[PDB]
């Protein structure tokens, strides 16, 4: 399990970190409360853009504030998460190992 | 019962001013169709047209009232609101 | 039994407005072939004509109503309808 | 109680001259919303607005005078003041 372990961790911290990964699959989970420009009283219109505007549009109409917040606010959240997870990787090991050799019977 | 309809359109020469009116028995101006303003009386302006509209509403008369500065030719267009799609009103500048 | 019949072209100077009747007994303008526009009250223009022509239909009459505004020498050419293939009328711009 | 009106306003035209004035019943002065300029009677100006306009108050009329010189087309704007915001007053220059 040492080295079974070791392997993927290092794919999840990276990406986690990149963290393009955790925006392109997390974007449309935004919340538009806190954004009064994202009223779209039409209620399918607005998914349709939220999930949108993070791959290619561009397409500057002064919701680009919006966007880079929010891609912003994604970006943090993904870094922290890896952060997160690395730790307890780290916590996860350091106690197996100690368990480890708690529990051998052996010397 | 929700109608809106627009007014105060007409052909306005260059540098005139341009007053659009729509009744109402959070709005949104439209253009064509491209975003051009938003009212809630925090008011918000798309950067192609910042700096040359102004934007207000009155509760009392139901009505939201788009004050238009400096009109050129290159902005000649059809406006519609949005609150539903407003019927539109053609602006023309000779 | 369906006959599409093209009217309301002629000679327009620069800067000019000139308004384009299809008779019906989903349509498309063409101009000459090249796209122009589309109706459904859901309306689609080409970026070559955009900000210029305004299209709308009434379905009382069964016309089609093209509206375009500031006609330049450049774009006198042929303009057929589409919805089976339209006539077509001439359109100069001297 | 606190209400702030804006006085002074209307059209200029090129090279002109224009006085805000503010009534009070620190104070910062923006246009439409950029930031303008500053008053404490140190004094603070944007650059982009910098050696075109002056900003003085008095305490013996509760109000705030904004001097402004040698306007030109480029700054037609709607300029409010902050101390609450206030209603703002929209200046435009032919």
């Amino acid at each position: 399990t040492g080295r079974a372990v070791i392997a993927p961790l290092t794919w999840l911290a990276v990406t986690l970190l990149t963290g393009t990964y955790y925006e392109c699959a997390a974007s449309e989970f935004a919340s538009v409360d806190h954004y009064p420009m994202f009223d779209n009283v039409s209620a399918s219109k607005r998914e349709e853009i939220l999930a949108g505007f993070p791959c290619c549009r561009s397409a500057p109409s002064d919701v680009i504030l919006v966007r880079d917040e929010i891609a912003l606010l994604h970006r943090y959240q993904s870094q922290m998460l890896g952060w997160i997870l690395i730790t307890l990787a780290t916590i996860a090991a350091l106690v197996s190992c100690c368990v480890a050799k708690c529990c051998s019977p052996l010397t | 019962q929700v109608q809106l309809v627009e007014s105060g359109g007409g052909l306005v020469q260059a540098g005139g001013s341009l007053r659009l009116s729509c009744a109402a028995s959070h709005m949104r101006w439209y253009r064509q169709r491209e975003w051009v303003a938003a009212i809630y009386a925090g008011t918000h302006y798309a950067d192609s047209v910042k700096g040359r509209f102004t934007i207000s509403r009155d509760n009392a008369k139901n009505t939201v009232y788009l004050q238009m500065n400096s009109l050129k030719p290159e902005d000649t267009a059809v406006y519609y609101c949005f609150v539903y799609i407003g019927q539109g009103t053609q602006v023309t500048v000779s």
